[PDB]
C-alpha cells in the first residue's frame, strides 16, 4: 500500500511525494510539475545536505522526478528535503518548512475517536486534544515499563482539525499502547479504549490501553424484560461485597465477582426482587473508592474472577444474560460529576494530562480536593453520551441511576444553568429513550448538595430523601401525621404530575445507619439521622428494650412497603447487617450468609415476601400509575374520629382505602391500615361495612412470629381493636357473600 | 428466517446506529429516527420502477426486533448498490396536532448522500411533471475517488481574499468556450482565470439538491439561487454532467473532483449552506423528507400546530431541538471529512439562535423562539473536536425581525459579514454627510464591533455588493430598483439601496458621467482592497457586470445572471486595475493585520498633513501607515463634488512616489514596471511631487509610497 502527499510550495508549485512499501524496503519518489519561474533543473538536498539528487525529466520535460531508497530495520522515521534551482535559491513548503514526510506510517482518519481496525488489518489511532502542541504515540510488548516503539506525530499530516491520528500496517508483537501529550514523557489511558490493562502506581498513577478487541459476545434469545415502572422492586447490592465471605459457598476467586451475584438469583426471586441496582462499577483506585472513577467504558478488572478486563466484559455479559433469563431488570449506579485525578503530574493517568482545559473545571470548586469534570461541554457532553450508549447496546443495561444528579445543572464557572444541556440532551436521546433514568442527590464529596426543582420531563424518576426523614421521625414520636399521610400516598407534593410511580421511596442506603444500626444507637452525633436506641445504647440484655426493636423493625419495613412508589431495599437489611454504629460507607462489611437459617432472619424475609406478594395481589392499590382518589380515602383518630393533624402528641393515624369499581370486566374489598408510634396502647375503632361483610386481619407487628402476618381472625364492622404500643395493624374486608 | 429479493437476500435485525445507510459485512444497515410513527416499511426501486412510480419490494419492519428506542433498523445482507431506496410510515394524521404521518407517501431518508428525482436542468418529468418521485442512493463498500495526496491548506483568515460564484451561472453562456456548459466539470476550466484574478477563496452559492422547477407550475419562473433545500448530505445532481448515472456516484465524484482541482491551485473552497428552512413550506407545501417523519420534531410550531415564519420562506427549522442539534453537526462533518471543504457560510444565522419549545415549563415540569445568549447548537460547533478548527462565517440576521450584526454568540470563534462597512462605505463613496469617522472606522477593521467581545480584524468579512442587491456596476447607474420583470409588481426588493446613478439614469448617458462611474467603481475596488479585514467580491463585479437594475434576480435563468466571458474582454482595464490591487493587498505587510492597528503605526491625516477633519461636513479621508517592506505608505479618498490639492506628509530624506490614481486613463490608473512610459509619467508630476503636494480629481483616489532620495 502506496501513500500519497501532495504539498503546495512557496513559489507558487506542487510538490508530489508518494511512500510505497517495496515488495522490506522503502521507497520515496517525487515529482515536481510545471515551469514558471524556474528553468534550469532542481537539486533535492535532504534539509540542507552538502550532496544533492538531481530531478531528471520524465515525460519530455513536463515533470521532474527523483527517487530514494531506504533500508529496512528502520523504526518510523521522517524524511526531510528541501529544492534548490540553479541560482541557490531554496523552494520551501507554502507554510517555510522543509517538506517533511512519514515513512513507516500512514496518515489516518480523524474517525472513530480511539483504536479501530480496519479491513485489511490497518490500526487506526485518533484522540482529541486542542491544547497539546505535540503529540506521540508509545507501543508497548508483552513484558512493559518502556516503550518498544514510539512514534512522534507531524503536526501538519497527522491532524484534522484539533484530532490527532495515525495509522499502522500491523503492531504486531505489540500488547499495549499509550499517548504522551506536549513535551511531557508520562504516559497517559486513551478516554476511549475499551479495553485497558493493570492501574500500576509506578515509581505515579499509570494505565495503558490494550491493543486486543473484545471477542464477539453470542446473547442467543436474550429480551430486555421492559417491566413497568410502577411494578418495581429494588434491590441495591455491592458486588464485592455480597459474596465476599465464606459463608456464601461460592469456590474462592470467584467469591465478590459478577459470578457470585448470577449464583444467587434464587434469593432475589424468593425475595420478589424484579430489579438490582449495582453501585459503580467502573475501574477505580483503592485510595479514594468506587465512587471515583478513572474510566467510563470498562468494568473494574478486580470484578471478574480471573482479574483482567476482558474477563471482567465477559463475566459482566453472563451475569447480565442470566438475570435476564429470570425477568429481573439490571440497573447501574453511574458517576460523571468527578474522577480520581488530582491537580498535579503524580496523580495524572488520562482527560488530565491530555486536554485540561475541555475536561475539567477550572479551580474546581471551594472547598473540595476532587476534580470537577465540566459535565456541560461539548466534548464531555459527547463522552458521556458515548459511554451510556456502549453500556446500553453492548451490555444490555436496563437503567441507570445518576450519583451527584444536582452537579449535572453547574456551568463551566459553577453557576447555575436554567437550561442545562447534558440533562436534556440525555432525555431526548432516541437510541435511550427505552431505558430508566433516575436522579440520585446523594453526593459522596465532602459538601452537600443544596435542593431545587429537578427538570424531568415526566421521564426522570428520584431518589425520595424526605421519605426517609418523616417515616424514622414519625417513629421517633418527632413529626406530625400529615407527614405521614403526605408519604404513604405517593408524595403528591412533589411528583403530582408524574404519579406515585416516579417516587423512590427508602428507610436505609449504603451510607448513614442500617436498619439495625437505627433501633440501636443515637448518641448527640448522630442527630442528623433521626435514630432512636429504644432505651439503651448498643448491644442490650433488657428484655424490653429487645421487644421494641424487634418491633420497631417489623414497623419500618411496614411502612415501607404499604406506602405508594418504589420500594428500595438495601443489601444486608433483610438480615440483621450491622456496622457498629457508623455512618461511613466506607465501613460497611461482606454480607454473612451464615445466619440465613435462625429465627430473626426469616421472620423479616417471609415479612419482605408477604408484603411483595401482597403488593403484587392488590396492584389496584399499590401499583398504581395514578394517585388514589381523593373521594377513597378517609383519614381517621382514636375512635373513628378526626385525627389530630396539628397536635404534636397524638403519633396516631388510621387510613381507610376504598376500592375501585372497574366497569371494564369482580369485587374487591376495602383497606384498614393504622399506626400507633405512642408507647402506650391506644383504642381503634373498625369502620362501618357493607351488608354481611367482616374485617379480616392481615398483619399485627406486635404478634409473635410465626403469626404476627398471615395469609386468622374475623371482625365485625364498628368492632373495638386494641393497638400496642409500637404496633401498625392491616385489616381487608371479605364479603360473605 | 426472512428473505426479501426473490428469495435471494436476508433480513436481519440491524443496528441504530450510524443513523443512514451503511455498507458493512456483505449488505446494508438502514437506520431512521421516528419518535410518532407506529409502523414502518422500507421500499426499494430499480431506476426502471423509479421512473414508473413503483415499488420494486417493500420490507415491513417489526416493531419488536427492528426498533430500539426510536429508531427504526434493519439489514439486508446482498448487492444493492445498484437500487434506491426510500421509506413508508403509519401513524396519527391530525395537522391541528402537527401530525402528517401518510401510508401512500415514501419519503427519503434525511441522511441519503444521493437523491434521485430527475437527470437534466429545467426539464420535467414524463407528463410535465414538476415534482416527481423521489428516491435515495445505496452506498457501495468501497471508495472510488482518487485525492491524489490532496491536504488541507490551512490558510491563515487574514491572508484571504473571497470570490462570491454561482456555480451554474459561471460557464453557462456560450463564451465560455468550455466542454460541460453550467457543471463542476466546467468550472475547472476557469480556475487558471480565478488564480490569476489574486482570489484564493471560492464561496459556493448554495450546491446542496433543490428543485429548480419548484414553483414552475403556477406562474414560469425557475429557482436559480437555491435557496429552498431538499436534501442536506446531498450534492445538486443536475449542476453534474453525468445526471442520475451510477445513481449519483458520478455528481458525487464531479464534486469531488471539482474540489481537488481547486485545492491543487491554491484555493480553498467554502460553501454556503440553508439551515433555516427546508423546501416542504407551510402545511399546504409538498411532503418529501422530513414532515414524513417527524414533523413535531423538525419543524417549530406554535400551539395550534401553524408553522412559525422567521425565515419568511413557509417553515422554519426546529435547530436548537437536540435530534436537529445531532443532525447538523453530523452533515458538517460529513461534507468536512469526506468532500474536504474548507468552510461554511450560514444564511440566516440568526434563527439558529432562538430557543426550542422543549424548555417550556408545561413540557419540562420564555417560550418558543426567543433569542438564547447561549445556544446549544452555536457551542457544538463552534467546540467541535473537527469544526472548531474550520472557517465559520455568519450571516447575522433574520426575517423575522433580529438583527445581531455585532452581536451574534461568537466565542471568539465566529466571524461576520459585516453590513455596516456595507452601508457606511456606499453612503461615503457616493458623498454624503456624517460618514467620515464611521468610514475612518470600517478602515481599520471595525474595532467598535469587535475589539471589546475578544475578536479581530479578520473576524470581520467586508463587503460592498453581493449577489442579493446591486453588482457594483448597477451602484453607480441606478437610483431604484427595477424588478418589474419578477412578475411581482415591483414589490420584492430592497427599497433603502444607497446609491447614485453619477448624474443620468440609465446605461445612456454623456462621456463625464461614465468616466465618473469608472472612477467610483475603482474608487470603491480600492475601499475595500486596503481595509483590515477579509474583503469579498461578487462574481463579475471585475468586468462591471450589469443586471439592468434589478436588485433582486433569484428566479431567472437567463444571461442577466450569466457570467459574460465575451463582454469580459471589452472590460480588460477594470479587470487589470483590480488585479493589480489585489496584488498590492498581498504584498503590503500593513494592510492584512493580525491585530487592530496601533497609534504608533497608522497617522491620520487631512488636507493638511496631521490634521484630520471629523466634522460633520467632511467628505475626506486620507492615512498613512508605517510598511516593513514598501517603507511607507499613503492613501487619500476624497469623496467631495471638489478637486482639491492636498499636502504630503513630510519626510525629510525621502520623497513620495505615485502609484495608484482613480482618476487617470488607463494604463496610467496603476503604475507598473511593465509600462515604458513610466519615468517619464511620473517625470511629468515632479514639479508638485517635490513640494509634497498632489492634485486630485472629485471622486477619486490616490496611493503613494515612500522611498529614499539622495
Amino acid at each position: 500500500a502506496r501513500s500519497c502527499y501532495r504539498f503546495r510550495t512557496d513559489d507558487d508549485g506542487v510538490v508530489d511525494v508518494a511512500v510505497s512499501g517495496e515488495d522490506g524496503g522503502y521507497a520515496v519518489s517525487v515529482e515536481v510539475p510545471g515551469t514558471r519561474g524556474r528553468e534550469g533543473g532542481l537539486v533535492l538536498r535532504a534539509s540542507g545536505s552538502g550532496e544533492g539528487v538531481p530531478l531528471a525529466p520524465a515525460a519530455g520535460g513536463a515533470s521532474l522526478a527523483a527517487e530514494l531508497s531506504f533500508d529496512p530495520t528502520r523504526a518510523p522515521f521522517y524524511l526531510s528535503f528541501l529544492l534548490t534551482d540553479a541560482s541557490g535559491a531554496e523552494i520551501r513548503t507554502h507554510r517555510k518548512t522543509s517538506f517533511r514526510v512519514p515513512v513507516g506510517v500512514g496518515p489516518g482518519s480523524p474517525a472513530p475517536l480511539g483504536m479501530s481496525i480496519s479491513g485489511d488489518g490497518a490500526v487506526n489511532f485518533a484522540v482529541y486534544s486542542k491544547n497539546a502542541n505535540a503529540v506521540s504515540l508509545y507501543l508497548y510488548a508483552a513484558a512493559g515499563d518502556e516503550p518498544a516503539l514510539e512514534i512522534d506525530l507531524d503536526p501538519y499530516i497527522h491532524r484534522t482539525g484539533n484530532v490527532w491520528h495515525v495509522s499502522l500496517a500491523s503492531v504486531d508483537g505489540y500488547v499495549s499502547y499509550a499517548f504522551c501529550c506536549g513535551g511531557i514523557r508520562r504516559p497517559l489511558l486513551d478516554p476511549y479504549a475499551k479495553v485497558i490493562g493493570d492501574f500500576v502506581s509506578s515509581n505515579s498513577m499509570r494505565c495503558f490501553a490494550s491493543l486486543a478487541i473484545a471477542p464477539s459476545y453470542n446473547w442467543g434469545r436474550d429480551r430486555h424484560p421492559r417491566l413497568p415502572l410502577e411494578k418495581l422492586v429494588v434491590y441495591r447490592a455491592n458486588v464485592a461485597l455480597f459474596t465476599k465471605d465464606r459463608s456464601s459457598g461460592l469456590p474462592d476467586d470467584a467469591a465478590g465477582t459478577f459470578t457470585g451475584l448470577s449464583a444467587k438469583v434464587e434469593h432475589f426471586r424468593s425475595l420478589g426482587v424484579n430489579a438490582i441496582l449495582l453501585e459503580p462499577v467502573f475501574p477505580f483506585h483503592q485510595v479514594k473508592g468506587p465512587y471515583f472513577p478513572y474510566h467510563f467504558f470498562s468494568p473494574m478488572n478486580l470484578y471478574s474472577s480471573k482479574g483482567l478486563s476482558v474477563s471482567a466484559i465477559k463475566s459482566m455479559k453472563d451475569m447480565v444474560r442470566v438475570m435476564h433469563r429470570n425477568g429481573i431488570e439490571v440497573l447501574l449506579e453511574v458517576v460523571f460529576t468527578h474522577t480520581a485525578e488530582g491537580e498535579s503530574e503524580c496523580q495524572t493517568i488520562s482527560m488530565r494530562g491530555i486536554d485540561n482545559s475541555s475536561y475539567y473545571i477550572a479551580n474546581g470548586i471551594a472547598g473540595c480536593k476532587a476534580s470537577i469534570l465540566n459535565c456541560n461541554h461539548p466534548v464531555t457532553q459527547k463522552l458521556i453520551l458515548d459511554s451510556l450508549r456502549h453500556w446500553v447496546l453492548d451490555f444490555h443495561v436496563d437503567g441507570f441511576c445518576f450519583i451527584n444528579a444536582p452537579f449535572l445543572v453547574r456551568g463551566p464557572g459553577g453557576e447555575y444553568l436554567s437550561r442545562p444541556p447534558l440533562l436534556e440532551a440525555i432525555t431526548f436521546d432516541p437510541v435511550l429513550s427505552m431505558t430508566k433514568i433516575i436522579a440520585d442527590p446523594w453526593s459522596p464529596l465532602d459538601i452537600s448538595n443544596v435542593q431545587f426543582p429537578f427538570p424531568h420531563w415526566k421521564r426522570w424518576a428520584e431518589v425520595n430523601t424526605r421519605f426517609s426523614i418523616d417515616v424514622r421521625k414519625f417513629l421517633k414520636r418527632e413529626a406530625l401525621i400529615s407527614d405521614l399521610a403526605t408519604r404513604l400516598c405517593g408524595s403528591g407534593d412533589l411528583f403530582s404530575t408524574r404519579g406515585p410511580a416516579f417516587s423512590f421511596n427508602h428507610v436505609s442506603r449504603n451510607s448513614g445507619l442500617s436498619l439495625v444500626d437505627l433501633v440501636s444507637f443515637s448518641n448527640d452525633d448522630l442527630l442528623s439521622e433521626s435514630s432512636w436506641n429504644c432505651g439503651e445504647e448498643g448491644p442490650s440484655e433488657n428484655s424490653a428494650v429487645l421487644q421494641t426493636r424487634l418491633r420497631q423493625i417489623r414497623n419500618f419495613l411496614f411502612i415501607l412497603f404499604v406506602s405508594l412508589g418504589v420500594p428500595v431495599l438495601n443489601m444486608g437489611d433483610e438480615c440483621g447487617h450491622s456496622a457498629a454504629g457508623s455512618v461511613s460507607y466506607k465501613d460497611r462489611g461482606p454480607l454473612n450468609w451464615r445466619g440465613m437459617k435462625t429465627t430473626f432472619v426469616k421472620e423479616v424475609t417471609g415479612f419482605i415476601s408477604f408484603l411483595t406478594a401482597l403488593r403484587s395481589r392488590r396492584g389496584d392499590i399499590f401499583q398504581r400509575r395514578e394517585f388514589l382518589k381523593l373521594e377513597n380515602i378517609h383519614w381517621y383518630g382514636s375512635d373513628l374520629c378526626e385525627p389530630g393533624w396539628d397536635d404534636p402528641t397524638s403519633n396516631f393515624l388510621c387510613m381507610h382505602i376504598n376500592a375501585e369499581v372497574d366497569e371494564m370486566a369482580s369485587v374487591r374489598g376495602d383497606l384498614y391500615i393504622c399506626f400507633n408510634a405512642n408507647e402506650e396502647s391506644v383504642s381503634a375503632a373498625l369502620p362501618a361495612l357493607a351488608e354481611g361483610s367482616v374485617w379480616l386481619r392481615l398483619v399485627d407487628t406486635s404478634l409473635a412470629f410465626p403469626g404476627f402476618f398471615a395469609t386468622v381472625q374475623q371482625v365485625p364492622g364498628l368492632s373495638s381493636y386494641h393497638v400496642e404500643a409500637h404496633t401498625c395493624v392491616l385489616f381487608e374486608s371479605k364479603s360473605a357473600l | 428466517e426472512r428473505y426479501a429479493l426473490g428469495g435471494a437476500c436476508r433480513v436481519l435485525a440491524g443496528m441504530p446506529a450510524p443513523l443512514g445507510a451503511t455498507a458493512l459485512d456483505g449488505g446494508v444497515n438502514f437506520a431512521v429516527y421516528s419518535a410518532g410513527a407506529s409502523a414502518a416499511s422500507l421500499c426499494l426501486f430499480t431506476p426502471d420502477d423509479l421512473e414508473a412510480d413503483e415499488v420494486t419490494e417493500e420490507v415491513p419492519l417489526d416493531p419488536l426486533f427492528n426498533r430500539t428506542g426510536n429508531v427504526w433498523h434493519v439489514f439486508i445482507e446482498g448487492e444493492l448498490h445498484n437500487m434506491l431506496y426510500g421509506y413508508r410510515f403509519d401513524g396519527m394524521f391530525a395537522p391541528h396536532c402537527g401530525q402528517y404521518f401518510d401510508v401512500s407517501n415514501v419519503v427519503v431518508d434525511p441522511y441519503a448522500k444521493a437523491v434521485i428525482s430527475r437527470g437534466e436542468y429545467g426539464v420535467p418529468g414524463p407528463g410535465g411533471d414538476c415534482w416527481p418521485q423521489m428516491a435515495g442512493m445505496i452506498p457501495l463498500p468501497y471508495s472510488t475517488f482518487d485525492w491524489q495526496g490532496d491536504l488541507p491548506l490551512r490558510y491563515p483568515q487574514k491572508d484571504l481574499v473571497i470570490y462570491e460564484m454561482h456555480l451554474r451561472g459561471f460557464t453557462k453562456h456560450s463564451s465560455s468556450n468550455v466542454e460541460h456548459p453550467g457543471t463542476y466539470i466546467g468550472a475547472i476550466s476557469k480556475l487558471d482565470y480565478l488564480k490569476e484574478l489574486g482570489v484564493n477563496c471560492v464561496e459556493l452559492m448554495p450546491c446542496h439538491e433543490f428543485n429548480e422547477l419548484e414553483y414552475f407550475s403556477c406562474s414560469s419562473k425557475m429557482n436559480f439561487w437555491g435557496y429552498s433545500t431538499i436534501n442536506f448530505f446531498s450534492p445538486m445532481i443536475r449542476y453534474s454532467s453525468g445526471g442520475i448515472r451510477n445513481c449519483g456516484r458520478d455528481a458525487i465524484n464531479e464534486f469531488k473532483t471539482f474540489v481537488r482541482e481547486a485545492h491543487k491551485r491554491g484555493i480553498e473552497v467554502i460553501m454556503d449552506v440553508v439551515f433555516n428552512h427546508t423546501a416542504e413550506g407551510n402545511e399546504k407545501g409538498p411532503i418529501l423528507s422530513f414532515r414524513g417523519i417527524d414533523n413535531s420534531t423538525y419543524y417549530m410550531l406554535a400551539p395550534k400546530g401553524e408553522f412559525y415564519n422567521y425565515s419568511g420562506c413557509g417553515n422554519t427549522f426546529n435547530c436548537n431541538h437536540p435530534v436537529v442539534r445531532e443532525f447538523i453537526v453530523d452533515c458538517l462533518r460529513y461534507w468536512v471529512t469526506e468532500m474536504h471543504v474548507d468552510g461554511f457560510r450560514f444564511d440566516l444565522a440568526s434563527i439558529m439562535t432562538r430557543g426550542c419549545s422543549l424548555w417550556d415549563p408545561v413540557n419540562v415540569y420564555t417560550t418558543t423562539g426567543t433569542p438564547l445568549a447561549t445556544p446549544p447548537l452555536i457551542d457544538m460547533i463552534s467546540n467541535d473536536p473537527i469544526l472548531g478548527d474550520v472557517k465559520l462565517i455568519a450571516e447575522a440576521w433574520d426575517a423575522g425581525g433580529l438583527y445581531q450584526v455585532g452581536q451574534f454568540p461568537h466565542w471568539k470563534i465566529w466571524s461576520e459579514w459585516n453590513g455596516k462597512y456595507r452601508d457606511i462605505v456606499r453612503q461615503f463613496i457616493k458623498g454624503t454627510d456624517g460618514f467620515a469617522g464611521g468610514f475612518a472606522e470600517c478602515l481599520c477593521g471595525s474595532p467598535h464591533l469587535y475589539q471589546a467581545g475578544g475578536r479581530k480584524p479578520w473576524h470581520s468579512i467586508n463587503f460592498v455588493c453581493a449577489h442579493d442587491g446591486f453588482t457594483l456596476a448597477d451602484l453607480v447607474t441606478y437610483n431604484k430598483k427595477y424588478n418589474s420583470s419578477n412578475g411581482e409588481d415591483n414589490r420584492d426588493g430592497e427599497n433603502h439601496n444607497l446609491s447614485w446613478n453619477c448624474g443620468e439614469e440609465g446605461e445612456f448617458a454623456g462621456l463625464s458621467v461614465k468616466r465618473l462611474r469608472k472612477r467610483q467603481m475603482r474608487n470603491f475596488f480600492v475601499s475595500l482592497m486596503v481595509s483590515q479585514g477579509v474583503p469579498m467580491f461578487y462574481m463579475g463585479d471585475e468586468y462591471g457586470h450589469t443586471k439592468g437594475g434589478n436588485n433582486n434576480t433569484y428566479c431567472h435563468d437567463h444571461y442577466v445572471n450569466y457570467f459574460r466571458w465575451d463582454k469580459k474582454e471589452e472590460s480588460s482595464d477594470l479587470q487589470r486595475f483590480c488585479s493589480l490591487m489585489t496584488k498590492f493587498r498581498k504584498q503590503c505587510e500593513s494592510l492584512g493585520l493580525a491585530d487592530f492597528p496601533t497609534a504608533q503605526r497608522l497617522h491620520w491625516h487631512g488636507h493638511q498633513p496631521g490634521k484630520p477633519d471629523w466634522s460633520e461636513t467632511s467628505r475626506f479621508v486620507a492615512f498613512s501607515t508605517k510598511d516593513e517592506t514598501k517603507g511607507e505608505i499613503y492613501v487619500a479618498f476624497n469623496a467631495s463634488h471638489l478637486p482639491a490639492v492636498v499636502g504630503l506628509p513630510e519626510r525629510p530624506g525621502y520623497r513620495w512616489e505615485p502609484l495608484v490614481d482613480t482618476g487617470k486613463p488607463a494604463p496610467y490608473d496603476f503604475l507598473t514596471d511593465d509600462l515604458p512610459d513610466r519615468a517619464h509619467a511620473v517625470h511629468l508630476f515632479s514639479h508638485f511631487l517635490n513640494s509634497n503636494l498632489y492634485p486630485m480629481l472629485s471622486y477619486s483616489s490616490i496611493i503613494l509610497e515612500l522611498q529614499p532620495d539622495d
